[PDB]
């Protein structure tokens, strides 16, 4: 009976200086594969070039 | 039967062709959750420059990214008075599972 | 008159091939970024996405 | 009887010892659930059957 | 100090399956599946056609 659901970090603290990001990144990384960290790595070289 | 899919990946051919075989001649709807597709939204006049056979829709690769069309056929005018009738239906099969 | 449909796209003269992006699919697709390693990615990867 | 001994013989000589061989890491989204289950991570690409 | 070691890299087992097919039920045509399902898979769904 519970609503699993996603909660920013803005809505609890009321320290803006330590908040950068949103919902939003969760969101994105909720699309993205289970990532190895040689994958990883591979993405971070991909977006060097 | 409403028959949804949940995976695709090894279904046998003789299956595949078994359940749409089941979608036209006993009226099965089949929803085929594994499926990613781009969906270009065509206008009547370009029709359908691509085609795709069930087969197809039943065994493209579970990563792969299919490319539907769809008709947004609501710009196409009025038969003349006189066109002959046309006898036979024009059928469909796939459709999207939301917007 | 007659525009049968009028969509909002990224804007591909802005995001770029030279960002590695292909908008001709109606999403962005990047060629090497998540990938398999050890094998040939494949084209239409939806990871592309 | 001397066909086993010599099986004995190589399987106590098998001094074999194991490096990682070519391995692919799939994208888990291509991944039949059942085999995504079965599968960690990375494989050999001689799979070997079972 | 010692050569204590070869150093195999795709290790053989001392047991393998084998199989009798009866030919007549047997389709020799190899099975196919997704890619990379089949680079897992494959092996296996073949030698027990």
């Amino acid at each position: 009976r519970y609503h699993e659901s996603v909660l920013e970090i803005a809505d609890i603290f009321d320290q803006a200086d330590f908040i950068q990001t949103s919902d939003a990144v969760r969101q994105l990384r909720a699309l993205m594969p289970t990532l190895s960290t040689s994958q990883i790595r591979h993405a971070i070289e991909r977006i060097a070039q | 039967v409403h028959m949804t899919i949940n995976e695709r990946a090894g279904m046998s051919k003789l299956v595949a062709d078994n359940i749409i075989a089941s979608v036209i001649k006993s009226n099965w709807v089949v929803d085929i959750l594994d499926i990613e597709y781009t969906a270009e939204v065509m206008t009547p006049s370009e029709g359908y420059t691509q085609h795709v056979d069930a087969e197809s829709i039943m065994t493209a690769p579970k990563g792969k990214l299919f490319h539907l069309q769809f008709m947004d056929g609501l710009l196409r005018p009025e038969p003349s008075a006189f066109d002959p009738p046309a006898s036979g239906e024009d059928m469909r099969l796939i459709y999207p599972l939301q917007p | 008159y007659g525009a049968a449909v009028v969509n909002i796209d990224l804007n591909r003269d802005f995001f770029d091939t030279a960002t590695g992006i292909d908008l001709t699919k109606g999403i962005p697709l990047v060629q090497d970024l998540l990938v398999p390693i050890g094998v040939t990615a494949g084209a239409e990867q939806s990871a592309e996405y | 009887v001397s066909g086993l001994l010599m099986v004995l013989f190589k399987v106590m000589t098998d001094n074999r010892l194991v490096i990682v061989g070519e391995t692919t890491t799939p994208m888990s989204n291509t991944l039949s659930t059942v085999v995504n289950n079965v599968l960690r991570t990375t494989y050999h690409n001689n799979v070997g059957v079972n | 100090l010692s050569d204590d070691f070869k150093q195999i890299s795709d290790p053989k087992g001392y047991l393998t399956y084998s199989v009798k097919y009866e030919d007549q039920f047997t389709k020799k045509d190899k099975l196919r599946a997704s890619e990379a399902d089949d680079r897992i898979v494959g092996p296996t769904v073949n030698l027990f056609k």
